[PDB]
C-alpha cells in the first residue's frame, strides 16, 4: 500500500483598486489638493447674488 | 511634508539656533572676563586696607 496526500491547488485574488475618479460621484464635487490644509486656520468662500 | 510652509519656518528655526549658540560662547568670553574680577574681587584687598 503506496498513500499520499495532496495539495491540489492554491487560489489567490486580485485585491481591486478603484479611484475616485473614475466614478459619477466625482461630478457632485470639485477636488483639489491643498497640501497646506493643515496650517490653514480658516477658510472662507463668499458670495454675491 | 515637502511644502514651502515647512521650509520657511525652518529656515527660522535654524536663524534662532544659530543666535543662542552665538551668544552663549561669547558669555564664556565675557564670563572669563567677569570671572577675572571677580576672582580679581576675591582676592583682592581694599586700597585703604
Amino acid at each position: 500500500d503506496v498513500e499520499f496526500d495532496a495539495l491540489l491547488g492554491s487560489y489567490c485574488n486580485t485585491l481591486s483598486l478603484v479611484r475616485f475618479l473614475e466614478l459619477g460621484l466625482s461630478v457632485a464635487c470639485v477636488c483639489t489638493k491643498f497640501p497646506e490644509l493643515a496650517y490653514m486656520n480658516e477658510g472662507r468662500v463668499q458670495f454675491e447674488v | 511634508d515637502g511644502t514651502g510652509i515647512s521650509l520657511h519656518r525652518q529656515l527660522r528655526a535654524i536663524q534662532q539656533l544659530a543666535r543662542n549658540v552665538q551668544a552663549v560662547l561669547g558669555a564664556f568670553e565675557r564670563g572669563t572676563a567677569d570671572q577675572m574680577l571677580h576672582v580679581l574681587l576675591e582676592k583682592a584687598p581694599p586700597l585703604a586696607l
